[PDB]
């Protein structure tokens, strides 16, 4: 929505209630920025 | 699941690219 | 007045820096991650505990008899 | 009260320095005693 | 050398396997068998066709190759094998 | 170019040699177009994967670290 | 222990010891509830979920605080597995020699 097409997007499986909470906080002036991380343990 | 990290990268040999693709076709 | 003789008060001791170093290395923790006791507490003031030190406290417990716990001395 | 917070800062910095084995136990003990004497004199 | 009880705990759990690790091994093996992994034990002569039961019997026998790496809080890592050759 | 990455060996490819399965998976995923950066080449030569592989919650497949040859 | 004893029912002393230890972890007797150990979880989502309030979320947004997600309550909220019990154990398998 912000970056247009230039950025890469990763899929994350979450509860839809959490997405609703994120969007309701975004309807406020709160700006939650979800930080992604490797699904594997990496190491 | 797919984390790519390139280390000590070497240039692609144009002369040996034919040999590499022939080896790949053999495999 | 002296309060260390009270039955509720366990045995408080101030351990040397080498023992604290060995303890924090074996536990694998930063010193502040231990449960901490204020330097103004009367039990710590009685033994003259200073901030940054680690206090070894032996409590009477029915399972092992004497239990050794470590507290961290903080500032106020 | 700033003295207490600054003493806590100095003590945690000395402890982190000790955990990195910058200097031996005895010098760190001198540093602890020196900072305690210096900033308990003010109080 | 944190305390005597800590040493007893550490030497006790070296050669044994906790129920959480057993449950994790069984669940992982059952998930593997469901997707199509070939069982190591003999398929026949088993009263239960359930994948969970097959994984449990494999764990009891010890055929499945799984190594549990437990990370101690001080950085030490211990590898425990289930092969039991 | 030397690249090390994690390869997902599915449960059905269990019992076969790890190297061939890993190179098959890498070839299937990286046969062409490579990735966005460091070239778009289709070349790949071989790989060697460690025997031990992680198992993650909700997945029965095994994740191995493998170093491989590309033709960037 | 006395309160549990007068009712005549039995509760192990280890649980009481753990509760008393977690009450006095910070050097003073700290309330178990929203002003105390529950008040400082080092997390925002768990704090906002314990008692239904918006003030904590707005305070975290203003301070720019970030949630590390190292706990249990907020991991369930989003969906990632917790690190208790089966979470603590991680497995390694070599399928070649099967
Ligand atoms: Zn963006």
């Amino acid at each position: 929505p912000v970056h247009g097409d230039k950025s890469v997007l990763h899929p994350v499986t979450v509860s839809y209630a959490f997405k609703l909470l994120i969007q309701e906080l975004m309807s406020m002036v709160i700006s939650p920025r979800l930080i992604l991380g490797e699904k594997v343990n990496l190491g | 699941s797919y984390s790519l990290k390139t280390i000590e990268e070497h240039f692609v040999p144009y002369s040996i690219a034919k040999k590499y693709i022939k080896e790949l076709i053999d495999t | 007045i002296d309060i260390s003789n009270h039955e509720l008060v366990p045995k408080h001791e101030i351990l040397q820096l080498e023992e604290a170093y060995k303890l924090v290395k074996e536990l694998g923790i930063k010193p502040e991650q231990l449960p901490w006791i204020r330097a103004s507490d009367p039990v710590a003031k009685s033994i003259g505990a200073k901030p940054g030190d680690i206090i070894k406290i032996t409590r009477k417990s029915p399972f092992t008899g004497e239990s050794v716990t470590y507290r961290y001395v903080i500032t106020g | 009260t700033i003295s207490d917070i600054e003493m806590l800062l100095k003590d945690t910095e000395i402890w982190d320095k000790l955990l990195r084995n910058e200097l031996s136990i005895e010098e760190a003990k001198k540093m602890f005693d020196d900072v305690a004497r210096s900033y308990s004199k003010a109080d | 050398t944190i305390d005597k009880i800590n040493e007893i705990f550490k030497e006790n759990w070296k050669n044994k396997l906790t129920k959480y690790e057993i449950a994790r091994i069984i669940s992982a093996r059952a998930l593997q068998l469901s997707m199509g992994a070939l069982p190591l034990i003999d398929t026949s002569n088993l009263k239960s066709d359930d994948v969970i039961s097959i994984a449990e019997e494999e764990l009891k026998r010890g055929v499945l190759p799984i190594t549990i790496r437990r990370i101690y809080p001080n950085g030490q890592v211990e590898l425990i094998s289930v092969r039991k050759i | 170019v030397r690249a090390k990455g994690i390869v997902r060996i599915p449960p059905e490819y269990f019992g076969q040699s790890v190297d061939e399965i890993a190179i098959k998976i890498l070839r299937q995923e990286y046969q062409e177009k490579l990735i966005k950066d460091i070239g778009v080449v289709l070349g790949i030569v071989n790989a060697k994967a460690s025997e031990e592989g992680f198992i993650i919650f909700g997945d029965g497949a095994t994740y191995h670290e493998v170093e491989f040859d590309m033709l960037v | 222990k006395k309160v549990l004893e007068e009712q005549g029912l039995d509760v192990d002393m280890r649980h009481i010891v753990l509760v008393s230890d977690i009450m006095t972890r910070t050097g003073d007797i700290r309330q178990i509830g929203r002003h105390g150990v529950t008040g400082e979880k080092s997390s925002v989502l768990a704090r906002a979920a314990f008692e239904v309030t918006v003030k904590h979320l707005l305070d975290a947004a203003a301070r720019g605080e970030r949630e590390e997600f190292k706990g249990v309550i907020e991991n369930i909220i989003i969906g990632q597995p917790i690190r208790l019990g089966t979470g603590i154990v991680e497995l390694t398998m070599k399928p070649n020699m099967r």
